[PDB]
RNA sequence: UUGAGCCUUGAUGUGUAGGAUAGGUGGGAGGCUUUGAAGUGUGGACGCCAGUCUGCAUGGAGCCGACCUUGAAAUACCACCCUUUAAUGUUUGAUGUUCUAACGUUGACCCGUAAUCCGGGUUGCGGACAGUGUCUGGUGGGUAGUUUGACUGGGGCGGUCUCCUCCUAAAGAGUAACGGAGGAGCACGAAGGUUGGCUAAUCCUGGUCGGACAUCAGGAGGUUAGUGCAAUGGCAUAAGCCAGCUUGACUGCGAGCGUGACGGCGCGAGCAGGUGCGAAAGCAGGUCAUAGUGAUCCGGUGGUUCUGAAUGGAAGGGCCAUC
RNA sequence: GUUUAUUAAAAACACAGCACUGUGCAAACACGAAAGUGGACGUAUACGGUGUGACGCCUGCCCGGUGCCGGAAGGUUAAU
């Protein structure tokens, strides 16, 4: 990724973001990821059952994502406005 | 010129050297020690460091404080552009523009507490060539070159506290009297204690309190049980 | 003397001419270092900081001189 | 006898920055006015420098109308108001202006600065436009009901001379002497070039400039953040002159630096005189011949005239005002096209124009292009056909056959014959 | 012997006013400072000494200022630390001198050893030095690594390198050359904004002083003038020119375009919000247009919770703005 | 006299003589991180360095005393 000696253009371009770290600590999981419940019960240690989820989970949030229709739990996990949608919609636990 | 330094030795050597004392065992003190005769000031000499930046170090006012009581002054709220207009609303004290405008280029003054907004804070509490007081004066300063008007009436009426003097980098500031109660006192140093911490965020040094002294005069101080550091406010 | 300081860099004038698509801004006339020798007119307001004849939301150019005499008056004709 | 705006405000900052924008003349220079209308007048420029508290003193109380300055950030500061208390007991007219005002409309003045002893604070421009149009109109309307004080001959100027050396003597101090004999102190500044730069003054009309950044004894207004910006000023000393004085020492002179700065001279192309100053604590037998040799060795043929001065005694005082003349008299010589053809025969005769590429070569006349530095051009074969030896070998024979103690001659060659 | 680091005494603060000598008083005109209190040197704004001059040597007035004025201030009782200056406590470093006990001893001898080495011991002489170890300032081509462009009608020489306009430039366009010509490295808060208004040069002719006008008067003339600073393109609907009034050189966005390989640069109505001016329509998003400057770093300034490592704060970093 | 062995013998290099400086012994200095060693079993008529080049002949200018020269800061002479 080179050209010469006419300027890097990313030595033409500016530094500008910045790290979280907490980042790596916060997982994305789907409602495609109750299909894996496994046990009736929605519940972050569950869930390293499935092994779908992080080793070093401190947080997370539940997504959207295909139905599955049963009970669940949630709690300790955010959840979205969409995505608590229609898992609401099945019956189950899904107050946090 | 100077005989001998042996008066001021034997009695420094009696209640200074840092000894910390009971905040109102200290006020308790304070009124009489070495023969002052009659009644004296509580002080706090409060020391910050540096020059360049000031916060509320050489003041020729007053700030606002939390327990105001002590003293309370005359007030006129002189509302014009500005957060005048929530002052208005809040019809507290007296507010108007042109009259207390007026009252202002009268001739005469006594509303010493000028809670401003442009126009009438020149006039009464800064003015005179070589200005200086009486022994007491018509003060500028009072936070309202940091205008605010309608919250600021709540803080004015209730009073407020002037210290001055020059220059040092050592911020003085006259507690009050011994014809206050001790109690009260405390809350009062309590107060610019709190408040002094708050202050300056202009690095030069990251803690700005050095010593937290009271005192009165004919070389009688003493130190406090300083409590002003960094923790929080405290 | 003996110089030779040179090197020409505005460029452009007169893209497309008549029916030029429509749009909301038409280059039309961008039209550099002048204001007259083509002279604004229709379907756009102002004439452009370097006199830029851009739509009033879409145009052809109208052209042709008006007036008692004067211009030669660029038009812009909506599209 | 005439009034000076003389503006103060603290001891620095944009203070400067404003006499720029109220002046515009330079090379009156220093001292230097501001000019308003058909009226100008001058300007004048905790814990400081006792030099800069002296310096400063001195120019208030001559001082005739005063300006005290603010910024747009600062506010209060008791520094302040015992600077504006001292100019009232003084007595002495007291405008308070500030500088590049910002704020956000006019509302912090004038609620502050009533308390200064002082009323009605005018906010100024500088970096806009209206704010300077108060002032000027202020200042105006009393000065209007006043009306105060506003080949060609080697006398024609009065001769221009700066005193350049390194960064480590107390060159200033030598400067201070050189306008004195008078035993008093002379580096108060005024301000009225572009930006926030620096004494050539003229005293007996004729002008010396201070330079360098450090040891000079320059602890003015501030200005050089780095090594650069003093050597902005060096380059206009060179602009200036038709004399440059070298202060060395002899116990830190002749540094690398300073060798170099001698090979600079001979760019700058402007009479050297070599002084050395703080010579009488010097050891009996002294180091100083050699140093004196190495030098003449590069060699620079001036007139030298050697200074053993102080600044803090006196000796060479006269010695100097006299060999910077001689060296300008020489410099200056009106020339002319008749004796350099004449003298330049004799040279090309006696040692051999060079010969290129089996054709010789030929000259035939030169003339004088200017005087002041000595500059000549004559046409001859092309440029390359001599090597810049003999070019300076036929230099070097003028430079001889009539006395230059002056400056560097310099000599141009021309074609259009081959 | 002698500098200075600190310690607490000293007393006060020039414009009319202000007695002079107005650094800096919580509170502010009782404190029964009891003693019959004082005007007499340091001090003091400043020597502008005076006098007022000092908690500063007299006893002479209830215990006593022997209450304020008046200016900005100044008199009941006093308070808050500075500049300044001692006296005293010191604390410490220099020099001065002498010493011996480290240490040196390439003095002399004894001895392991019928060994110029060395070691030990004795004594003589030097002596807290000298020297060396660290740290540390100056010097240092002696030693060390390397740096010293490119364009180029051979190169070096020279001159030149960015940015703008014009022409060459072959009529969309775009454009070489060591082609030809010229410039720019700003200026400017009015030269901006907006309303309302106003209409040259150049020449004739005639008139006090009036000269190739200086004003005045008319006539001719028809923009050849003048444009903020080139030069060109452009310029009367003036952009000019004159004046009133304003502060939009606003703010947050942006259909949609032109024009650059990319970095990118330029134009752009409208909406939204807030504004400003104008009778109202309406106009205002810096300047007649075209030039007036530069990435990226890394750090400075101000704001923000965004970040923030046991955990809370806190630092630094991001962000937003700006240098 | 000496010399570029394996291009160049000289006007080059050398040289006495002279000149200048530095060095008091644990010497200067030189090598050797230093120890040590050389310098020297010597001892300023030397020792080391440096430099000039027989020889003869061309005149090589001491700042102290006191004075002088320029200069300022002073002294001294002035108005006072």
């Amino acid at each position: 990724g080179f050209e010469g000696g006419q300027m890097p253009l990313y030595r033409r371009l500016p530094k500008f973001g910045f790290t979280s770290r907490k980042a790596a600590i916060t997982a994305e999981i789907r409602l495609s990821d109750l299909a894996k419940v496994e046990g009736g019960v929605v519940d972050l240690n569950t869930l390293k059952a499935a092994n779908i989820i992080g080793i070093q989970i401190e947080f997370a949030k539940v997504i959207l994502a295909g139905e599955v229709t049963t009970p669940v739990t949630v709690r300790g996990l955010r959840v979205t406005k969409g995505a608590r949608a229609a898992i609401e919609a099945a019956g189950g636990k899904i107050e946090e | 010129m100077a005989k001998l330094t042996k008066r001021m030795r034997v009695i420094r050597e009696k209640v200074d050297a840092t000894k910390q004392y009971d905040i109102n065992e200290a006020i308790a003190l304070l009124k009489e020690l070495a023969t002052a005769k009659f009644v004296e000031s509580v002080d706090v000499a409060v020391n910050l460091g540096i020059d360049a930046r000031k916060s509320d170090q050489n003041v020729r006012g007053a700030t606002v404080l939390p327990h105001g009581t002590g003293r309370s002054v005359r007030v006129a709220v002189f509302t014009q552009g500005a957060n005048a207009e929530a002052a208005k609303a809040a019809g507290a004290e007296l507010v108007g523009m042109e009259d207390l405008a007026d009252q202002i280029k009268k001739g005469e003054m006594n509303f010493d507490v000028v809670i401003a907004s442009p126009d009438a804070m020149r006039v009464v509490g800064q003015l005179g060539q070589v200005l200086g007081p009486r022994g007491l004066m018509p003060n500028p300063k009072v936070g309202t070159v940091t205008p605010n008007v309608a919250e600021a009436v709540k803080n004015a009426k209730a009073g407020q506290v002037r210290y001055r003097n020059d220059k040092n980098g050592i911020i003085h500031t006259t507690i009050g009297k011994v014809d206050f109660d001790a109690d009260k006192l405390k809350e009062n140093l309590e107060a610019l204690l709190v408040a002094l911490k708050k202050a300056k965020p202009t690095q030069a040094k990251g803690v700005y309190i050095k010593k937290v002294s009271i005192s009165t005069t004919m070389g009688a101080g003493v130190a406090v049980d300083q409590a002003g550091l960094s923790a929080s406010v405290n | 003397g003996g110089s030779t300081r040179n090197g020409r860099d505005s460029e452009a004038k007169r893209l497309g001419v008549k029916r030029f698509g429509g749009e909301s801004v038409l280059a039309g006339s961008i039209i550099v270092r002048q204001r007259g020798t083509k002279f604004h007119a229709g379907a756009n307001v102002g004439c452009g900081r370097d006199h830029t004849l851009f739509a009033k939301a879409d145009g052809k150019v109208k052209f042709e001189v008006k007036g008692p005499k004067n211009r030669k008056f660029i038009s812009i004709e909506a599209e | 006898m005439v009034p000076v705006v003389a503006l103060v405000g603290r001891p620095n900052v944009g203070k400067s920055t404003l006499f720029n924008r109220l002046t515009r003349t330079r090379d009156a220079r220093k001292y230097g006015r501001a000019e308003i209308e058909g009226r100008e007048f001058i300007c004048i420029d905790d814990g400081v420098e006792t030099r800069m508290a002296e310096q400063s003193l001195l120019a208030i109380e001559e001082a005739d109308v005063v300006l005290f300055m603010v910024d747009a950030r600062a506010g209060l500061m008791p520094a302040d108001e015992a600077i504006a208390k001292h100019l009232r007991s003084r007595e002495k007219p007291t405008f308070l202006v500030a500088n590049k005002t910002d704020g956000l409309d006019p509302d912090q003045a004038v609620v502050d600065f009533y308390s200064l002893g002082l009323g009605e604070i005018y906010p100024i421009a500088a970096s806009h436009g209206r704010g300077v149009l108060s002032l000027l109109e202020h200042v105006l309307l009393p000065w209007m009901e006043d009306l105060a004080p506003q080949d060609f001959d080697p006398q024609s100027l009065p001769i221009k001379l700066a005193i350049v050396g390194r960064p480590n003597v107390g060159k200033s101090t030598l400067t201070n002497r050189i306008l004195g004999e008078e035993r008093v102190v002379v580096y108060d500044m005024p301000g009225t070039t572009r930006d926030s730069i620096y004494i050539p003054m003229e005293r007996d009309g004729r002008e010396y400039v201070l330079i360098d950044t450090a040891g000079v004894r320059k602890r003015g207004k501030i200005t050089d953040a780095v090594e650069k910006f003093s050597v902005i000023k060096t380059l206009q000393a060179i602009e200036d002159a038709n004399v440059v004085m070298l202060v060395i020492d002899a116990r830190e002179g002749i540094s690398d630096q300073d060798l170099s700065l001698l090979g600079f001279i001979l760019n700058s192309g402007r009479s050297l005189v070599i002084v050395v100053n703080k010579w009488d604590g010097l050891s009996q037998e002294v180091k100083e011949q050699v140093k004196e040799t190495l030098d003449f060795r590069l060699g620079f043929i001036d007139f030298a005239r050697v200074h053993f001065i102080s600044a803090l005694h006196g000796s060479g005082v006269g010695n100097l005002f006299e060999s910077v003349r001689e060296a300008y008299d020489s410099s200056t010589r009106r020339v002319g096209t008749s004796m350099l053809t004449r003298i330049m025969t004799m040279a090309v005769e006696d040692h051999q124009p060079p010969l290129v590429r089996g054709r010789r070569v030929k000259l035939k006349y030169a003339h004088a292009g200017g005087y002041n530095p000595p500059i000549v051009v004559i046409h001859g074969n092309q440029v390359k056909d001599l090597p810049d030896s003999y070019k300076r070998y036929l230099m070097n024979y003028f430079r001889k056959s009539l006395d230059v103690m002056g400056s560097p001659i310099r000599i141009q060659f021309k074609e259009g014959e081959n």
